[PDB]
């Protein structure tokens, strides 16, 4: 339910702090 | 003018009200001058047609315009004409290690690219929503926004935040030269109302790197 | 410069 509503992002490459 | 270091801006402002409310708005975060820069680039990657249609975590609608109905593109920062927003994107970063692991318990090590987004008027929005509702690992949304003399009352647009254990709900009008942080859990549900005007923000999430660790995993079985 | 800790607003200038 609220997974079908949640603003997509990529899954890989991350940035790093 | 004379702006707060960030330093003391993270310390002795975002720690304290992150933690007491969960929301946090920074206004005139950069200044006139570096925040128009960022409204020149944003303008320039939405007139190339570079956006694309938002998307949802799960497609499970029939289409992710009947959820959200703005049109993005993702920012690493160092793309050519995108130089003050890897400075904005810089700045956030350089934030978030001021408040040095007191935003609550979380254990910030990274973040997403830069997600520029536009809604283009028309009565487009974003429904009712959790930005990471089953543990992807985000943490802290951080938006800014760029729309000078933006009236609600005209444009809609408006963001409305419903803050767990709050009377009262949060509205946050888009302005110019903005910083908006809050919480990416279940604790702040929150909707961008209908926009009747071209509306632009730069968001960015923030990750907690034992959450962010667990989403990543790979099932060499079928499962 | 001063923050009114029941709101959620601050203006860096
Ligand atoms: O632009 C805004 O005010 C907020 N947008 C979102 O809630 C989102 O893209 O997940
Ligand atoms: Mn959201």
């Amino acid at each position: 339910d609220l997974e079908m509503l949640a603003p997509y992002i990529p899954m890989d490459d991350d940035f790093q702090l | 003018t004379k702006p707060l270091p960030a330093l003391k801006l993270a310390l002795e402002y975002i720690v304290p009200c992150m933690n007491k409310h969960g929301i946090c708005v920074v206004d005139d975060f950069l200044g006139k001058e570096t925040g128009q820069q960022i409204g020149d680039e944003v303008r320039a990657l939405h007139d190339t047609g570079k956006f694309t249609d938002g998307q949802l975590v799960s497609q499970k609608s029939d289409s992710s315009k009947d959820i959200r109905g703005d049109k993005i593109t993702w920012i690493e920062g160092k793309e050519p004409g995108c130089e003050t927003i890897g400075l904005l994107m810089s700045s956030m970063d350089d934030l978030i290690r001021h408040c040095n692991g007191k935003l609550g318990s979380y254990k910030i090590n990274g973040r997403t690219k830069a997600m520029v987004a536009c809604y283009p008027g028309n009565g487009t929005g974003y429904v009712r929503h959790v930005d990471n509702p089953n543990g992807d690992g985000r943490c802290v949304t951080c938006i800014y926004y760029l729309n000078k003399d933006w009236d609600a009352k005209v444009s809609g647009g408006i963001l409305r935040i419903f803050p767990e254990g709050k009377a009262q709900f949060a509205d946050i009008e888009p302005k110019f030269d903005r910083l908006l942080f809050f919480w990416s859990d279940r604790r702040n549900p929150h909707e961008v109302q209908p926009a009747y005007a071209t509306r632009y923000a730069i968001t960015v999430w923030y990750f907690d790197a034992d959450e962010r660790a667990r989403a990543k995993v790979k099932y060499l079985t079928g499962e | 410069x001063v923050w009114l800790t029941d709101t959620w607003v601050l203006s860096r200038t």
